[PDB]
RNA sequence: GGUACACGAAAAACCUUACCUAGACUUGACAUCCUUGGCAAAGUUAUGGAAACAUAAUGCCGAGUGACAGGU
RNA sequence: UUGUCUAGCGAGACUGCUAAUGCAAAUUGGAGGAAGGAAGGGAUGACGUCAAAUCAUCAUGCCCCUUAUGUCUAGGGCUGCAAACGUGCUACAAUGGCCAAUACAAACAGUCGCCAGCUUGUAAAAGUGAGCAAAUCUGUAAAGUUGGUCUCAGUUCGGAUUGAGGGCUGCAAUUCGUCCUCAUGAAGUCGGAAUCACUAGUAAUCGCGAAUCAGCUAUGUCGCGGUGAAUACGUUCUCG
């Protein structure tokens, strides 16, 4: 079955389909490569973790489409799409992928920034 | 430089500059401004040109296409530091 | 000090005074410069017309001068000079380039408003009133006639004395903790002999949780 | 000088070197916004009056 | 004309210090003039250094750069003039502060106390 | 017919406020004629006024009033006699203007 | 006065699996970025087995678990003659001082290129040469030579 | 010091601007009233000048006179 | 390889039900659930405190010129400099630097503009040619990353600054808008007595637009964001 989910993490916006058909469950963002779409770091198998706890590379054919965050960013918008596929196809697995802190979005977001708050935050100084 | 109309005068500064020049070299000249454009044309006369005071009559001279009057006339000075 | 509630809880819960929108930079400077004289006016000029508020409304070069009155008979008035006098006031002041058709509709309560009770006290205020017997009248006219706790302070000059010490009323639940609470506020500047003193009011509508945004 | 202000606004001989907008109210082109055509403290007490059109307390 | 200067990094970063050549025309050169960058090579040959020296001058001649930059000095701040006045004091002379600043030119800092009031 | 594909967007400087139109305008459109696109909403090029508090030294605090300049897009894709006599009699609130084409 | 507060730990660098790689790699921090000090780690364990060949998993959780230290010490003042007196802390400012540790002796060096200089930092701190482990001997041996004022807690 | 500073200022070529020197201006530069109309002068291109300031020149639209307007 | 999307609402998250404690209220756990209990930020700032800031929104009481402190154009400073705080940027570098390319937005601005793509260029840009009153048409989104080099140097850090000559707008660009072809590689190789901001997108950090502006030595800030942790024992120092 073809799972549909929301992902919108790093004020991100992402369509995902997951179908756990024969393909290995290559990652299509955008439709080109993941070598120029993200480092060869962490942020390359941070974009496959949902997968990594769905049978890594093995189930899950993600096709994503995403518009929104940057190297990580992009990685946590199809994260989050993923895993909220994952819980559309059953309104129970909610609880079980809370705790890994993907799903039931933190709003781990670069917030409002404020007026005369420097670095979205930084207060100038208690001026002497 | 300007680069888009960089190149004008006011053409009432400039005729006093065009007249003077051709005289022999006419100094005094009630054109006190700091648009006046340096051409080749205007060699040998000095503008009384406005420092932020009174008309300060200083030489003008004509090397480049873009640089100005005001270049010629002071407008500030030096520290003279203290000690306090 | 404290904020103001005509700001605070405004933009979701509160009638806008000036309906009215356009692009960026291109002419709302002139809309917003234009809309400013015309709602001073309508408290200055006017002062027996006892304006709850006037709701501009303008779209594209035309404006709708809307006006919440107690009586229309302060601006319509009889043999309808009151109308044609106000309809040529606010046309010099507006020009020949926007047509006006104001209309005056009467407002459930108009004393449950703030801006006619500050615009009042000023007049009082600058007119070389009692403070005392004027402050106590207002707070007794505004709380007997249907409305609830209120919020009046007069900063400045008390007529004499008492200059830092601002004369703050405080009846009633006036919750400005509360975001949906209907408390409409109106500041006004009474230019007297003393020079100018500030009246500002917050009146109880009673709660505007859930209630929408008309006014 | 507000009247030297607004005219200085206002009345351009040949020279459109001096072009700017500023409140037609209460001058002060420092801080003014060219797209409201007003100063600051006069627009924010405005729009605490609910005559400005968008008037919140930093709602984001 | 120049001073050769043997290579660690490439050739336009050897460059970049000596005056009248630095780290644009010196890009500019390694760009047009196919130069085999130095992969902890000490120099791919030396009879190219100087002629390096004078490739830029096609743009404009160090020598000629530094004549004209200090002709106009002396010219423009013997004369009565401002610009030459302010690069004689050695201040900046394009619009830069100098309250808290233009000590880029007036060195590091050099503290002495300033009048004080009750 | 009548100026067929009139593109019609609205902007507002309320939140409720357009949308309110904007459904009125996809509601009036329908029981004269069908399949007309409804809201078709867009990023609402608005813009945030920063002014101080104090009429002097203040930076550290000072508030925005927030001009939401919204915007909604409607386009009518059968444009019907009906659908448009309806579209050009709309009659938004006087605070929404229609950049009609 | 405030307590306790719920601090909170983020999902472990999931490219090595381990909450104390990723705490490594945002502790380093320079720009802001993780791919930034994740490409430093992974150079760096590739310079470790070049230089001082050592298992990157392995010499990682041995420095962990040897560079913590063991006690803090509060400063304490009456009238004068300023003191410590020892206290307890949960482990994880002990990693995060770890943390601190390595981030201030890798990021600052000459030496040439980085890699090698934060492989050899890494390895001096995890094979018990004085680089981290001073600090965790010293803490404990600070606790006996000024036990005199160490024993005057309230 | 809090209760000022990438502040009021969210812009310093002149304006923005408050000073500066250079020029006129006298109900004055603008402006209420008095006073005079259907052709009435802000701004115009030459032009002394940098421009007001007088001009030749134009807009159902305006000038002078004393009371007065103006004031980061 | 579109119902994410943008914006509105409803359900919802409200101790709802259970167990427990708490004479009360109220709190913890567990279900559905976005969060289990003010859900991260903002706003919400009470009497009054500093007789704090402002006669500089404005109004003006009072004190001040009036054929003159009013007005004014033009020019100049408001970027002076021995100096001392403060904001950031930006670096003190190899996590990077230069070179060319690359992925992404939340969004915001744009019909003397934005300019795709393209010609010249080492360029402020010189232009050809669609589109856009603005999800279209654009504004490199970049950092990240890819490939070469650099081997920790007063450095390919850092572009500060200044001159030969041009470019955007504006009568005029020298001073005081500016940046760049070319030059420069300042200071600063981690910062003293003394301190502040900052607790999940927080700091740190890199970007797109813009506020005034005709135009800008805002690198900034203002809005949106991209990367992006840790600790917070506790009032021992400490301060309100």
């Amino acid at each position: 079955q073809s799972y549909y989910g929301l992902g919108r993490r790093k004020s991100s916006s992402a369509k995902v389909y997951l179908t756990p058909t024969q393909d290995k469950g290559k990652i299509t963002v955008n439709r080109r490569d993941p070598s120029e779409y993200f480092p060869n770091k962490l942020v390359i198998q941070d974009m496959e973790q949902p997968l990594d706890l769905t049978d890594l590379k093995k189930n899950f054919d993600i096709n994503v489409v995403v518009k929104g965050g940057g190297f990580t960013g992009q990685a946590g918008a199809i994260r989050l799409g993923i895993v909220r596929a994952l819980l559309q196809f059953n309104p129970e697995l909610k609880k079980i992928l809370k705790s890994k802190k993907l799903t039931t979005r933190d709003k781990r977001v670069k917030e409002r920034k404020k007026f005369g708050l420097y670095g979205a935050r930084r207060a100038p100084q208690f001026t002497k | 430089r300007s680069a888009k109309k960089g190149a004008f005068v006011d053409a009432h500064l400039l005729k006093k500059v065009i007249d003077m020049n051709k005289q022999e070299k006419k100094r005094p000249i009630k054109t006190w401004s700091r648009r006046s454009t340096i051409f080749p044309e205007f060699v040998g006369n000095t503008f009384a040109v406005h420092n932020g005071k009174t008309f300060i009559n200083v030489y003008v001279t004509d090397d480049m296409v873009g640089h100005k009057l005001g270049e010629f006339s002071p407008t500030r000075n030096f520290k003279q530091h203290t000690a306090n | 000090q404290k904020v103001n509630s005509n700001g605070l809880r405004f933009g979701i819960n509160k009638n806008w005074i000036s309906r009215w929108t356009a692009n960026s930079h291109a002419q709302t400077a002139k809309w917003l410069i234009e809309d400013e004289k015309i709602r001073n006016l309508f408290f200055v000029n006017y002062r027996n017309a006892q304006v709850s508020n006037v709701e501009i409304e303008r779209t594209q070069a035309t404006v709708d001068v809307f006006v919440y009155a107690a009586q229309p008979a302060f601006l319509i008035g009889s043999e309808n000079k009151n109308i044609q006098k106000i309809t040529k006031q606010i046309k010099q002041i507006i020009g020949r380039t926007t047509n006006l058709d104001l209309t005056i509709n009467e407002i459930g309560s108009p004393m449950l408003s703030a801006r006619i009770i500050a615009r009042d006290l000023a007049n009082a205020i600058e007119a070389r009133v009692p403070l005392r017997t004027a402050m106590r009248q207002s707070l007794i006219k505004v709380l007997k006639a249907g409305a609830n706790g209120i919020k009046v302070l007069v900063s400045g000059r008390l007529n004499g004395a008492e200059i830092a010490r601002d004369k703050m009323y405080i009846e009633g639940n006036m919750p400005l903790s509360t975001l949906r609470a209907d408390i409409d506020y109106a500041l006004e500047k009474a230019q007297t002999t003393y020079g100018v003193i500030g009246v500002k009011v917050w009146i109880n509508r009673g709660m505007i949780y859930t209630k929408g945004l008309n006014r | 000088a507000k009247k030297s202000l607004k005219v200085k606004q206002t009345r351009i001989p040949k020279f459109a070197v001096r072009a700017y907008t500023r409140c037609q109210r209460c001058g002060r082109a420092r801080a003014v916004l060219s797209h409201f055509g007003v100063c600051r403290l006069c627009f924010r007490e405005l729009a605490y009056a609910g005559a400005i059109p968008g008037v919140k307390k930093a709602s984001w | 004309l120049g001073i050769d200067i043997p290579n660690q990094k490439r050739i336009e970063i050897a460059l970049t210090y000596i005056f009248g050549i630095g780290l644009s025309r010196s890009q500019a050169i390694l760009k047009q003039a196919n130069i085999n960058p130095d992969k902890r090579v000490k120099d791919l040959t030396e009879e190219e250094f100087v002629a390096i020296r004078n490739v830029a001058s096609a743009y404009k001649i160090e020598g000629d750069l530094r004549r004209e930059i200090a002709l106009n000095i002396k010219h423009l701040s013997e004369i009565g003039a401002w610009r030459g006045l302010r690069h004689r004091k050695n201040l900046p002379v394009r619009g830069q502060r100098t309250r808290t600043n233009a000590r880029t030119r007036k060195g590091p800092r050099k503290t002495v106390a300033n009048k004080k009031i009750e | 017919v009548k100026y067929p594909e009139l593109k019609i967007k609205l902007e507002s400087y309320d939140s409720t406020l357009l949308d309110l139109t904007t459904k009125k305008i996809v509601e009036v459109v329908k029981g004269v004629d069908v399949k007309i696109k409804g809201p078709l909403p867009l990023p609402t090029k608005k813009e945030v006024i920063t002014i101080i508090r104090s009429p002097h030294v203040d930076k550290a605090s000072r508030e925005q009033f927030e001009k939401n300049r919204h915007k909604r897009l409607m386009i009518l894709v059968d444009v019907n006699q009906g659908a448009i006599d309806s579209l050009k009699r709309i009659k938004i609130p006087v605070g929404v203007t229609l950049r009609f084409s | 006065r405030k307590n306790r507060a719920p601090k909170r730990t983020v999902l472990p660098d999931p490219v090595f699996n381990n909450t104390l790689v990723t705490r490594i790699i945002n502790v380093i921090m320079e720009d802001g970025k993780k791919g930034l000090a994740q490409r430093i780690l992974y150079g760096a364990f590739d310079l470790i087995e070049q230089r001082t060949k050592e298992k990157p998993l392995t010499v990682f959780e041995r420095a962990v678990g040897n560079v913590m230290p063991r006690l803090e010490l509060r400063v304490r003042r009456i009238a004068g003659s300023n003191y410590q007196v020892p206290t307890e802390v949960p482990q994880d400012r002990k990693i995060a001082l770890a943390l601190r540790w390595i981030a201030m002796f890798a990021r600052k060096r000459h030496e040439k290129t980085m890699l090698e200089k934060i492989a050899n930092e890494i390895i001096d701190a995890s094979n018990n040469t004085g680089a981290a482990i001073k600090k965790k001997d010293d803490t404990h041996k600070m606790a006996e030579a000024n036990k005199a004022f160490a024993h005057m807690r309230w």
